């Protein structure tokens, strides 16, 4: 995230940051993703695409550091790992780009409530707030585009969420945008997600309750000026998610 | 009562 400020994962308890193995040793980070009930969580396939190798990914629920422990995580393996078949990825769109992951710990349970884990809501079908609502991103990615590392805190920032119109104009993003996105930036284009926020939670308040609204997809740069950060549009998928859980 | 009813979606504490 480029701007925000550092939080801890009691401020966003359905966050769940993803990591890969590579038996030589080290564990890397992948993507961020939100828990959606106790065995379910939510990211982008673009993160899995390149090695759909569930064996190798770790999850973590209760994490407010990237590589060190925190008091009250827990690890999962992903017992499924289901990407969306439509998933397609162009000079730079991804489309449907949903993926959800089943976890199982190695006692054989899914995720357990605590203050720092958390479910997140689901909107109701294609229902969205409207655009000018400040929904908030966190996640582990660059703070700035020439970074080679990824914070070792946790971070969040606000975001509008701003209309198909603005983002579709032909010098923000065009028709790269669809319906199937939602676009969301600083006023200022001063903070954004960047690389490594992939995956993660756009969150919104809607008809009182803390929703998923999207799911950190794409962007051109990071906080660049006409360059929104859009979002897999959650409501639109809500058949596939409830076909799979 | 069964820990998963404690899950309240979008809930902070
Ligand atoms: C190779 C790679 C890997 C990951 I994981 C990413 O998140 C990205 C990436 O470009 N993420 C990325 C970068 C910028 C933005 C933005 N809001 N402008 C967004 Cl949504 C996502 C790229």
């Amino acid at each position: 995230i480029i701007g925000g400020e550092f939080t801890t994962i009691e401020n966003q308890p359905w966050f769940a940051a993803i990591y890969r193995r590579h038996r030589g040793g080290s564990v890397t980070y992948v993507c961020g993703g939100s828990l959606m009930s106790p065995c379910w969580v939510i990211s982008a396939t673009h993160c899995f695409i390149d090695y759909p190798k569930k064996e190798d990914y770790i999850v973590y629920l209760g994490r407010s550091r990237l590589n060190s422990n925190t008091q009250g995580e827990m690890k999962f393996e992903v017992e499924n790992l289901i990407l969306h078949k439509d998933y397609s990825a162009d000079t730079l769109a991804h489309h449907n780009d949903i993926a959800l992951l089943k976890i199982r710990s190695k006692e054989g349970r899914c995720a357990q409530p605590s203050r720092t884990i958390q479910t997140i809501c689901l909107p109701s079908m294609y229902n969205d707030p409207q655009f000018g609502t400040s929904c908030e991103i966190t996640g582990f990615g660059k703070e700035a585009s020439t970074d080679y590392l990824y914070p070792e805190q946790l971070k969040m920032t606000v975001v509008k969420l701003i209309s198909h119109r603005e983002c579709q104009q032909p010098h923000y993003y065009g028709s790269e945008v669809t319906t199937k996105m939602l676009c969301a930036a600083d006023p200022q284009w001063k903070t954004d997600s960047c690389q490594g926020d992939s995956g993660g939670p756009l969150v919104c308040s809607l008809q009182g309750r803390m929703t998923l609204t999207g799911i950190v997809s794409w962007g051109r740069g990071c906080a660049l000026k006409d360059k929104p950060g859009v979002y897999t549009r959650v409501s639109h998928f809500l058949p596939w998610i409830r076909s799979h859980t | 009562p069964p820990e998963e009813l404690k899950f309240q979606c979008g809930q902070k504490t």
